[PDB]
């Protein structure tokens, strides 16, 4: 089972993690079965 | 194939379906049938499992 839970904040702070508590809710649960040992973030180029 | 032919020479379409069980998560489940709610009676309740 793969568990994904997150959370939404509305912050202010320019440069940090805020000190807080924020509980993240469980949003989705996928049925994949698969191994997983390594993951990587996708982010987005921007071209002028 | 022709729609004058005896009955085992006309084509039959044929789907096999086959049941496998991995160690993975099982997600072709049946049905999960449902009755009617019924309120303030001491049921026996199955909800989700």
């Amino acid at each position: 089972y793969f568990k994904i839970y997150s959370k939404h904040t509305p912050i202010n702070l320019v440069r940090d993690l805020p000190q807080g508590f924020s509980a993240l809710e469980p949003l989705v649960d996928l049925p994949i079965g698969i191994n997983i040992t390594r993951f990587q973030t996708l982010l987005a180029l921007h071209r002028s | 194939f022709q729609p004058t032919n005896g009955v085992g020479y006309q084509p039959y379409r044929v789907v096999v379906l086959s049941f496998e069980l991995l160690h993975a998560p099982a997600t072709v489940c049946g049905p999960k049938k449902s009755t009617n709610l019924v309120k303030n009676k001491c049921v026996n309740f199955n909800f989700n499992g």
